[PDB]
């Protein structure tokens, strides 16, 4: 069949005189074509009409009426799929692929006219056609990013991609990482066959290719290469000797990339790809559907759908933004300091199209700050992604100067000067009388409280914290710290600016350690405590990498200077004993001061937990095992993994209770894009309700495992009262 | 009830791979040639008493497919009631075929059984039969598959065996095997391979290099030829053994088992079967057992398999006179020699697969027959035979001279 | 000494070849699915007592290579000490794996053993492993090789079985198998195959055609599809049996065993092992034996193998309550039924491979478990199981209800 069982019709029918149908998809219930129930019923009615009228139809053209061609599917439905709904999810994707399979084996040429983006299920429809013509327009992306949500391409994506490129080329380049391609790159790898200049040339050219196909290749007209007799898969099948030699290394290399992290989506893609190549196409599609149903009904895929979709749309909508404030356009931007931060800040601010006044302690330092933007401008041209004419003109918008008179006309200041209590109040007091009175006095600050730093200016209502992340160019998160005297308009003025430079903002109330530095501290502190407990260092690095972190903790304790962590403990020991309370120091503080004593204080000082040669890390320090007697305690690895994940999760819940954050969307997104929390958990806060240990699944399972870690590793793992028994 | 005795144990000379002598000999002939010699030794034996012929073969494809044990029965003129079964337990296929043959005699349902193995690696390469562990990504990812050549380097890394330590053992194997041929210890059991005219093809384990020096072994490269040349397995093993930082690749082509052709046959039967056939029992099988350990390291199976055999036989390590473990990798033997403190005058006294070669399906029976002769030559009483099986398996066997 | 008892005997539904249900299921999963069900039936069983896992497989290539019995142990989460051996004795691979498992228990060196077989013929065709008898011209000429489909037509020609006689038996098999499913005789042993989500893939032997008529069987062509489509074998067989002038080709696709996928598992252990694990013995294995006859006719092995089992068990034909011979070819069963006068109310009472299919490596264990249930359903006492092996071999087994 072609139906699921009274929704709208999302497809318009149009036949010409020669017998070429133009299926224009126009979904009334939205601005883009989505693979929802309205589509399945509207596509099923269109597939049936093609078979009943096949005697007068010679070609088919699939077009779209929206901006984008076709994007994604119904995420609101896939996220609600319980494990008991595996039958319905299987039947739904089988219904969708059966429509595409009938469209394939129609014996008539079928062409797709990709005007805009073709992502997710959208590209899966284009792969069911015998020819694909796309338009080269800025913003058109063509890929299969289902793996980024814990899913896999279920609409024949895995089956047809492997059929076109083979197991290796399809899994590596298209399926495993959910890569999006420009219209020029898509044709270069084989996804798209031909390109055009404008979207107005799509439909007239797709039909002209059908008359060419019918007159030149009448037999092969409307027959895929894998539907022919003498078809041979590129790279071979799992039985041919060429592929069977390197096939054992496919799961091994994949585990090298994932570091043993519990992400079942890339594993399921590789199995469906290989198992699908061992049988025919229809059996491969059914196998593909079984694996897709296994991901949707899982827990990890819901954690990613919750964070990488519902939470990201909420931040770009303006959740943590005052909903009752208009728009204050920004004219000129002033950047104080031109280090590794001030240079990148001036680059992303000008790449959006804003005038920048970069100032530092000299005039030559502003050139090195502008030069770092030009070093990335070479890569912007060497990669051919920029215009080389308007892009090279964007560097003229930046005005590197040292005279404070250049800040005249600046309505937005971003102080990237180095961290010092008196230095910040001195530089800001020098520049606040030069810039406009309505200027935002942003200040990228590590852990110093804004409430104390805001006293260094007159208009404290315009003073705010705009914390970036190094490298500024690549990192997408901007942590906006709201001080006590910070006005709600200043939040909206910076919230708009962060969305203007293409980054993601979060709002943090002024607290000791803010939110990023506070939570990531517990992560490295739990690892340092393990080393002091007598645990082998290699296990700690494996525990961090297998948990899902991008960088192991001991490696991160060298990136972040180890002497920097010392005064972080001195400042918190100063913020409690001054209040009279007995300071209970973390056990990790002893391991730090022991390394500071031995002169190994991070990668900067030349040596830390690893050994460094000419700025390149080269293995762990051999003396580390003797100093801490590594090997005197071999705890279970899952206890190591759950200790680092629970600490950040438990610390995140305390940040929500203390008012540091507002919504859980800022916590999940902030922990993933800021401190590198494992994406399979869905965020430090989603890990709370999406925990899947041996004692159950959900918030209740968390508390039991937390109280189990408390009676074996310390009372610090006890859960707070907001989610208590 | 019945006790299983070994009456005969012969083998062919193991021929090298590159331009070897046995490359022209189909593996079916190697088994028939051994059956011809068992006939030449007992012309008055009633072959109808032989109820089964069990052969080990790890790659039963092409020349070795279609139940080669039955093909050897028909091509050699054996009685049609002699049966014939092929089985595969990786490297221990030859010893398991003897263990299965011994257990069939103890039950009483079989009277006299030929057992052994055959593997012509120069014609049917290793891994030609495909595999589910290595070529199905679902299970290759689930159970962390690592080729033996990396599981062996990991054993050396964990136990602290250096490149000099493993190469020192390889030199010991080349010598004792050279001393064995010089002393004539292999004269009565190694059956020379001949053609249809009677001309000689091979009469000695031609993979041996009796002039191997300690310096020549250090000049070799780490094993980067077959499956280890791929990326990934280096880091995959360290995910399981998280307390190990770096894998020390110490195994080369000189301290690993060679790739050779050959075959072996063992005649096993009950006491009344040998007396009725005018046979003299040369050894008795006391106990067999199967165990295993971590399949990622893949090569620590023999250690628990040996302790299980000694326990069932009611014996300890001191009661054994000769230890014979297959020399698949040097560190596997050194690991086995450290887990159980065993003197070198008892461990592989006549060399091993490092010098003479490792025919997969036949090695289990070959090293078994080696210990049958050395028990008589030394007039000792007991011997123990184990192997290191892929997938982390272990098979061990105790024989007793009669 | 020890007696070998059968504790469990399950199997999968046999799925057809052309557009079958189990075509998407890799043969490794079929075994794991059966191991999952043995767990679901005895959650308190100590799997460390399981010392070996023996599986039959006639084509151990690709999905079925690399010791699939060990792959099933690792992929299913069984203890690493559980071992795992693959063996091939052609069609009797499944029954020999049970016979070998039973003999290992009698010796006392193994406590509890899983046995069975697996064959996914829709993915790994018959004869994909090559062969020495059929692809080496030296031995193919020496021992006169004839495919089974011609050796079966010769049995009918010699014994005088007509095309109506063999088609009449095929109709009997289709009916008793349809009566068995209707009567629910297969409900407790046939384990439905499911996917990773729990959805059903197959729950019935879908090769069955319960509406088969006597007229529809006569409309079929003589078996000229696979190997019989070649010239030569017609005259080659008549050189051996010189007193036969013309071979009467009577076997078709309706009176020959179907080509299907499937798997089977049998749990065998000693008496103390079952009592210690809280298991109830459902049957006891009394005797096994291997014999054979002329490999040219290739399919008369079960007749001497059965007489050898009855003699060793001290029994005759009257002492048996149920006879179960594999339905590889209809004339093989009728030949077996004429050499020994056996009533049809005792021979394949629940249908056979003609209706339900013939998974090569697993059929021996499947028809074994069939007789375990039918012994309890009829409350009978003894049953006998044989098969017709290629190369003229024969394996027979007697079980006794407990």
């Amino acid at each position: 069949s072609h139906h699921h069982h009274m929704p709208d019709n999302t497809i318009q029918w149009d036949k010409d005189a020669d017998g070429i149908v133009t299926l224009t998809m126009d979904d009334p219930s939205g601005s883009t074509n989505v693979m929802n129930e309205a589509y399945i019923e509207s596509m099923g009615k269109a597939v049936d009409r093609l078979v009943a009228e096949k005697d007068s139809i010679t070609g088919v053209v699939v077009a779209s009426a929206k901006k984008t061609f076709f994007a994604g599917g119904d995420v609101k439905t896939m996220i609600q799929a319980r494990p008991e709904d595996a039958g319905d999810v299987f039947n739904t994707v089988e219904t969708i692929k059966r429509q595409l399979r009938t469209l394939e084996t129609l014996g008539k040429p079928v062409v797709a006219a990709i005007n805009g983006a073709a992502l997710g299920g959208g590209l899966e429809i284009a792969l069911a056609c015998h020819h694909r013509i796309a338009a080269d327009v800025k913003g058109s992306q063509l890929g299969l990013p289902e793996v980024t949500l814990g899913l896999l391409p279920g609409g024949g994506g895995v089956t047809r991609t492997v059929r076109m490129f083979g197991i290796q080329n399809a899994f590596v380049s298209v399926l495993a990482q959910g890569t999006r391609f420009k219209p020029a790159k898509a044709k270069e790898i084989g996804l798209v066959d031909e390109l055009v200049a404008t979207v107005e040339e799509l439909v007239p050219a797709a039909k002209a290719w059908i008359k060419e196909e019918l007159k030149a290749n009448p037999d092969g007209a409307g027959v895929q290469p894998w539907d022919k007799k003498g078809y041979k898969m590129p790279g071979g099948t799992p039985s041919s000797p060429g592929l069977a030699a390197i096939l054992p290394s496919f799961p091994s290399n994949l585990r090298k990339q994932l570091k043993g992290a519990p992400m079942p989506a890339p594993r399921a893609i590789l199995a469906a790809a290989v198992e699908g190549a061992q049988v025919d196409f229809d059996t491969a599609s059914r196998i593909e559907s079984r694996y897709f149903a296994s991901l949707v009904t899982g827990q990890v895929a819901k954690n990613m759908m919750q964070a990488f979709f519902f939470d990201l749309q909420a931040i770009n909508a303006g959740g943590s933004r005052p909903e009752g404030i208009g728009k204050t356009p920004i004219k000129r931007i002033g950047v104080l300091g031109a280090g590794m931060m001030g240079a990148g800040i001036a680059y992303v601010s000008a790449k959006a199209g804003y005038e920048v006044v970069l100032k530092d302690v000299s005039l030559e330092a502003a050139a090195k700050g502008k030069g770092y933007s030009e070093k990335l401008e070479a890569k912007a041209l060497e990669r051919g992604r920029t215009t080389q004419e308007r892009s090279d003109a964007l560097l003229a918008r930046i005005t590197p100067t040292a005279d404070a008179a250049d800040f005249k006309g600046v309505d937005f200041v971003i102080e990237a000067v180095f961290e010092n209590q008196e230095l910040k109040h001195k530089v800001f007091g020098e520049i606040e009388d030069i810039v406009e009175p309505n200027a935002i006095l942003g200040s990228n600050t590590s852990t110093l409280p804004i409430t104390g730093l805001a006293t260094g200016v007159k208009r404290q209502e315009d003073f705010i914290g705009i914390a970036f992340f190094s490298p500024v160019d690549k990192m997408p998160l901007v942590e906006i710290i709201k001080g006590e005297k910070t006005s709600d308009e200043a939040l909206a003025r910076v919230f708009d600016y962060t969305l203007a430079i293409g980054k993601t903002p979060i709002v943090v109330n002024d607290s000791r350690g803010f939110f990023t530095s506070r939570v990531i501290g517990t992560f490295v502190n739990e690892a340092l405590a393990m080393l002091g407990e007598g645990v082998e260092p290699a296990s700690i690095e494996q525990a961090g990498s297998q948990a899902g972190y991008p960088a192991p903790p001991l490696q991160l304790s060298d990136e972040l200077n180890l002497e920097l962590m010392h005064k972080i403990a001195v400042a918190t020991r100063k913020g409690v004993e001054d209040a009279g309370g007995t300071y209970q120091p973390h056990p990790a503080e002893a391991v730090v001061e022991k390394m500071i004593e031995l002169g190994r204080s991070g990668r900067l000082k030349g040596a830390g937990f690893y050994e460094y040669a000419d700025g390149k890390r080269s293995g762990l320090w051999p003396g580390l095992r003797e100093t801490f007697k590594s090997g005197s305690s071999q705890p279970p690895l899952q206890d190591m993994i759950d200790r680092m994940l629970f600490a950040e999760a438990l610390e995140t819940q305390k940040c929500l209770d203390e008012g540091v954050l507002t919504s859980t969307a800022d916590a999940n997104i902030g922990s993933i894009m800021g401190i590198g929390f494992p994406p399979w958990t869905g965020g430090s806060a989603q890990f709370i309700v999406g925990y899947s240990g041996p004692a159950g699944t959900g918030k209740a399972a968390f508390v039991a495992r937390a109280r189990e870690l408390a009676a074996a590793y310390g009372d610090r793992f006890l859960p707070p009262e907001s989610l208590l028994s | 009830s019945e006790e299983a005795f070994i009456y005969e144990a012969i083998r062919t000379p193991r021929g090298k791979q590159k331009n070897g002598s046995l490359h022209e000999v189909k593996p079916l002939s190697l088994v028939v040639g051994l059956i011809d010699e068992l006939r030449k030794r007992h012309p008055d034996l009633d072959e109808n008493l032989i109820s089964d012929v069990i052969l080990g073969c790890v790659s039963p494809v092409g020349d070795q497919g279609g139940d080669i044990a039955r093909a050897a029965v028909l091509a050699s003129g054996m009685p049609v009631t002699s049966g014939g079964v092929q089985l595969n337990r990786f490297a221990a296929s030859g010893l398991e075929a003897v263990n299965t043959a011994a257990q069939k005699v103890r039950s009483g349902w079989d009277d006299l059984v030929l057992a052994g193995g055959v593997e012509s690696m120069s014609r049917v390469p290793m891994g030609s039969d495909g595999g589910a562990m290595g070529l199905d990504p679902a299970t290759n990812y689930d159970v962390m598959f690592v080729p033996q050549s990396i599981g062996a380097d990991l054993i050396a890394t964990i136990e602290g065996f250096s490149r000099e330590d493993v190469d020192a053992y390889a030199l010991r194997s080349q010598q004792k095997a050279a001393e064995a041929w010089s002393g004539g210890y292999f004269a009565k059991s190694v059956v020379p391979v001949r053609d249809q005219n009677g001309l000689l093809i091979l009469d000695h384990d031609e993979h041996m290099r009796p002039d191997t020096t300690k310096e020549g072994l250090a000049k070799l490269k780490p094993a980067f030829e077959g499956l280890a040349a791929l990326g990934g397995f280096d880091d995959v093993a360290l995910q399981k053994y998280h307390w190990v930082e770096k894998i020390n690749h110490v195994h080369t082509g000189g301290n690993s088992s060679g790739i050779v052709d050959g075959a072996a046959l063992v005649m096993i039967g009950s006491a009344a079967a040998g007396k009725l056939q005018g046979l003299t029992p040369r050894a008795r099988i006391v106990a067999t057992a199967t165990s295993g350990a971590d399949p990622v390291i893949m090569l620590t199976g023999p250690t628990p398999a040996t302790r299980k055999v000694l326990d069932r036989a009611g014996l300890t390590v001191d009661d054994i006179d000769l230890f014979e473990l297959n020399e698949a990798f040097a560190s596997v033997v050194l690991k086995f020699q450290k887990d159980l403190n065993i003197p070198d005058e008892k461990l592989n006294v006549n060399g091993g697969a490092i010098a003479m070669g490792h025919p997969l399906g036949a090695t289990g029976a070959m090293i078994l027959g080696t210990m049958v002769d050395e028990l008589e030559r030394r007039n000792a009483r007991r011997a123990l035979i184990t192997l290191c099986i892929g997938g982390g398996m272990g098979v061990a066997t105790i024989i007793e001279r009669v």
